[PDB]
RNA sequence: GUUAAUUCCGUUAACGAACGAGACCUUAACCUGCUAAAUAGGAUCAGGAACUUCGUGUUCUUGUAUCACUUCUUAGAGGGACUUUGCGUGUCUAACGCAAGGAAGUUUGAGGCAAUAACAGGUCUGUGAUGCCCUUAGAUGUUCUGGGCUGCACGCGCGCUACACUGAUGCAUCCAACGAGUCCUUGGCCGAUAGGUCUAGGUAAUCUUGUGAGUAUGCAUCGUGAUGGGGAUAGAUUAUUGCAAUUAUUAAUCUUCAACGAGGAAUGCCUAGUAGGCGCAAGUCAGCACGUUGCGCCGAUUACGUCCCUGCCCUUUGUA
């Protein structure tokens, strides 16, 4: 059902797509985006180093759970 | 010539020295003993069950 | 709410079983390459560690972690030689349709890791004493770089 | 002090109704779910644990993935930070209030005056109701995430949230309804 | 003479059996007042036989659960080896391995 | 010197807990208790801490030596082994109408008393203990 | 249940009858008491008669038995 | 809707497999009903149906 | 009436007894007590290494090194629960329930032992336990070479691994108990692996071994695709046991990549360290466990009732 590379479409909406949203998971990409959940691990840690967001707890190594950042 | 295969190892090798036969050979510390045959004289040997 | 709680007072960073284990072998394992000193092997493009094993190892530095992992633990337990680094990177063999069963390690590459290290001469004999132990030198090569990893 | 986790405390919040209290455990509290004690002597141990520690007791099922409680507590942990992360409050005043409304309130018992299988209207204990609730709060979430690319955690979380809710499409708040369609009935 | 060192095994099936030995053989050598040192009771090797009560195959497949038990105590001393001999000779037990050892 | 070592046990695990005076450290083998994996039990260790308070223990240390059991039931022993050597240190020297509120307020919180379940053993004619194989019928 | 069998009933009730002196309420005399004066060759019997010495003996305090 | 009910006592054990259970109520009045699970004296229940007494036995 | 019980108190044309039950025996739970241990350790006092040099500041290591000790370890002697105490429940007799105390209060948990009658139960293939019959050299005795018990249109019974993301995979972290050996195997070199080779300790609380067991934990990649879940089916190669491996004894290395998406009607096992899961060890054994018998580890849900189903025990009752 999924696209598996960025689509540089969507990767420009990217950077203001997911900052809006509350919840920010694995499920959450792949709820706003259709893509596999490999690309939401890969695109929330480049959120992470060069955007906005911030984790929720301090780290785990399987369900990661950021919020939005508020700013 | 007749009357011997190489008989060193397996069921075949050994046998009860009470009741002579091959099955249910208890070996544990060297026994030898057929199972029939050793449960009736576990006690005269040293072995009582309990739990 | 932030976590609660500490020891009494603030925890001494002297010795290396004061560093958390895995935090050690992320730092001494770079060590490793950026020295230069400890020399790659021909094989390194099979293996996989283990017969019990159905694949290689994803991460291309195994072997570096892997004498950074066995250089601490000696430190932790003396006394110790290739049969027994077999039992410690021991792993779960699925056999396949009959039930799950131990296996030991790969007695290769345990041991080559270990000539590399008498080399430089961290790690040796005991020609009649029975396993290998860490030297002198083995201990402030340590000691040296358990300081640095919580600063 | 007590609190779960070290980042929220027992201490305050309160029962959401009349019944199904003093059964609950809270007040005085554990910090971690976990507690391996006896509480299978007496028939009214089972509501001397605090209710979090019942939640991650129950949560492994079925046969593969019973045991390991270390687990379970995990990913418990996991979802009462993202309850927080949503209606933000208080983790435990949501999941005290889930597990109020998720239970049965009344039941068929087969009574038939000799011979018969006949159905009869009978009212639901409040131990009972809380035995209840948190077995459908898990069957829902496990079921929900049995197939689904979904984590457990994100399960548990949307499942309790939407039981303190009155939204119905959990698992839970559908089969008090559905037992309450037929036992409405069996009056 | 000469400044030596003997530890005495003691192996049997019973315990009776070694109660007698164990208090015996110490006021045997309060007799002539050695060095003694008390019993030291090693943990007890059982040993262990499960066979099918049955002949043949036939009934519910029942069990039973043989045992033996052997109770290694070692009476420490120090002392000439010419001097135990006297003690050991006398007051042998039925059914009872005794060893004698130097160091 | 002021020394009282004490045991926990849960199952088969057993933990003598030395304690000494000295300056305010708790260690494993020769570990912090800032290890201790599984990590989720870390805080679990730290229960007799966290209860009675940190300007008690200062004027202390501890040394805990663990063999037996597993990976939780080894938390369980040092948990009990901690707890029921700081009990148990005011007896011999520090005053003794003080014991009675450090034990009685974690009573009030098994610490000292040691569960003993142990594992019952099995039974010919099936899998598990008191578990049975099948029957056929026809 | 923990009731007694006519063994048990005998030797307890044959105390009571000549060596009534001596034994109090108390449990924890009486136990040491009933092995003196009677053999008993097992631990878990001397508490078990004993035991029912003392319910005897709370018996004669209230009532004519 | 619910309304709440108090036990005064454990009536008997009700069925043919025993698991139901009768129980006096009081109001918050008295009667009479059955109920599921594990029950005992002091102790507090919802009613939906304020009326419908059970049979005594 | 009471009990797990023909177990008790009591009622009485019965009285006094015996076996079974109970007691008993073994094991598991708690004793800062008793009595000890160069074949279990701890603490000491002196030395060595490393970081710190903060200072007797944390962590390793050392010795018939010691003076002297027994908390864990081991096991002889013992103590300890009597439902003791409180309040209910009963001709308050036998005894139940609940709460407090306590290591432990279902007879404290779990087993061994097991009566009288039997059943045309099973075993002449456990036997030098045996009557009778068979056959006894052209053998149904015995023993040697080779095959067979493993042969497959298809029914039925105990088990194992599965269907995945509470997961699979790759790295790292660190924890058990029962055994067992005249074969069990450390140590060093060779080899991707299996395994081999040269030394080496062990009649075993001393050596293998503190058997660094796996569910577990931490950090990564995979993304709902029968996919990397699943590992059947199949070709080709390298070692190992044996005198001999083909119908392939196993163990490896590469491939080959099916059925199966939680199982129809029926029906089994089970109440607390229990269920279930996860390994380990022993028995048979030259070699082979998907089996049985023991052992630990992780550790829940739900009852504390009942006679509806399926059986059981005792009375009154009916019977061709």
């Amino acid at each position: 059902n999924h696209s598996v590379l960025f689509d540089k479409a969507t990767y420009d909406k990217l950077l203001a797509d997911i900052p809006k949203a509350r919840l920010i998971t694995p499920h959450t990409v792949c709820e706003r985006l259709k893509v596999n959940a490999s690309l939401a691990r890969q695109a929330i840690r480049y959120l992470k180093d060069q955007g906005l967001i911030k984790i929720v707890g301090e780290h785990h190594h399987s369900q990661y759970i950021y919020t939005r950042n508020t700013s | 010539l007749f009357n011997t295969r190489p008989k060193k190892f397996g069921p075949g090798s050994r046998q009860c020295r009470v009741c002579f036969n091959r099955h249910g050979m208890v070996r544990k510390y060297g026994l030898m003993m057929c199972r029939q045959c050793f449960r009736e004289r576990a006690n005269q040997i040293g072995f009582v069950k309990y739990r | 709410p932030a976590y609660l709680y500490e020891t009494p007072l603030e925890t001494r960073v002297h010795t290396v079983k004061d560093v958390k284990a895995d935090a050690f072998i992320a730092l001494y394992a770079n060590h490793l390459k950026k020295r230069g000193r400890f020399q790659l092997p021909k094989w390194i493009d099979y293996v996989k560690t283990a017969h019990a094993k159905e694949l290689a190892p994803y991460d291309p530095d195994w072997l570096y972690i892997r004498a950074a992992a066995i250089l601490r633990h000696l430190y932790i337990r003396p006394d110790c030689g290739v049969g027994g680094f077999r039992k410690v990177f021991s792993c779960r063999q699925r056999r396949g349709v009959r039930p799950n069963h131990t296996s030991k390690a790969s007695g290769k590459i345990i041991r080559y890791i270990l000539q590399q290290f008498e080399e430089m001469g961290l790690v040796e004999s005991d020609p009649e004493k029975p396993g290998r132990r860490l030297t002198k030198n083995g201990q402030r090569e340590l000691d040296v770089i358990a300081r640095q990893c919580a600063k | 002090e007590a609190k779960l986790f070290g980042r929220w405390s027992y201490d305050d919040v309160n029962v959401s109704d009349l019944s199904l209290v003093d059964y609950i455990a809270v007040k005085a509290c554990v910090f971690v779910p976990h507690t391996a004690g006896r509480y299978q002597k007496k028939r009214f141990r089972k509501a001397m644990c605090p209710i979090v520690e019942r939640l991650v007791n129950s949560m492994m099922m079925h046969g593969r993935n019973n045991g390991k409680k270390t687990l379970s507590v995990r990913i418990v942990r996991h979802a009462f930070e993202i309850i927080h992360l949503m209606t933000d409050k208080n983790p435990i005043q949501v999941f005290v209030n889930a597990v109020e409304n998720g239970g049965p309130r009344e039941d068929s018992t087969r009574i038939g005056s000799a011979g018969v299988v006949r159905r009869q209207a009978v009212d639901v204990s409040p131990l009972r109701r809380v035995n209840q609730a948190i077995y459908l709060i898990c069957t829902g979430a496990r079921l929900a995430a049995f197939r689904n690319i979904k984590t457990i955690a994100e399960c548990l979380a949307d499942e309790i949230m939407n039981c303190a809710k009155e939204s119905s499409n959990a698992y839970a708040i559908k089969k008090k309804d559905e037992i309450e369609r037929v036992a409405k009935a069996n009056r | 003479q000469r400044l030596h060192r003997i530890r005495i095994t003691l192996t049997s099936k019973d315990l009776k059996s070694i109660e007698r030995v164990c208090t015996e053989l110490i006021n045997g050598a309060k007799e002539k007042n050695l060095q003694v040192a008390g019993p030291v009771r090693l943990p007890v090797k059982t040993l262990r036989i499960t066979t099918r009560k049955s002949p043949c195959g036939e009934g519910t497949n029942t069990w039973d659960r043989f045992e033996l038990r052997i109770y290694k105590r070692l009476i420490d001393l120090h002392s000439p080896s010419d001097v135990v001999k006297q003690i050991t000779s006398i007051n042998i037990d039925p059914g009872v391995e005794v060893e004698v050892t130097i160091i | 010197k002021k020394r009282v070592q004490t045991f926990g046990r849960k199952k088969n695990a057993v933990a003598v807990a030395l304690c000494t005076q000295g300056k305010g450290l708790l260690r494993v083998n020769g570990c912090p208790l800032e290890h201790l994996q599984p990590e989720a039990l870390k805080v679990k260790a730290f229960e007799p801490l966290l209860l009675l308070g940190k300007e008690r223990f200062q004027d202390v240390d501890i040394r805990v030596r663990v063999s037996g059991g597993g990976y939780v039931a080894q938390i369980y022993a040092i948990r009990q082994a901690i707890a029921k050597a700081v009990v148990a240190f005011n007896q011999k020297y520090v005053d003794e109408a003080t014991k009675k509120e450090v034990r009685d307020i974690l009573v009030a919180y098994s610490l000292i008393v040691a569960d003993p379940r142990r594992c019952e053993p099995k039974k010919f004619g099936g899998p598990g203990a008191r578990a049975r194989y099948q029957k056929s019928y026809r | 249940g923990r009731v007694r069998t006519r063994t048990v009933k005998r030797a307890a009730r044959q105390i009571v009858e000549k060596y009534y002196a001596k034994l109090t309420l108390d449990f924890q005399i009486n136990k040491k008491i009933s092995e003196e004066v009677a053999v008993i060759p097992s631990k878990r019997m001397r508490n078990r008669v004993a035991g029912f010495v003392t319910h005897l003996m709370k018996r004669i305090q209230k009532g004519p038995v | 809707q619910p309304k709440l009910a108090k036990v005064e006592k454990v009536l008997g054990r009700t069925g043919s497999r025993g698991g139901v259970l009768q129980v006096r109520v009081t109001f918050m009045r008295s009667l009479i009903r059955n109920v599921k699970g594990p029950v005992r004296e002091g102790d507090i229940l919802a009613l939906l149906e304020t009326e419908r007494e059970a049979r005594r036995l």
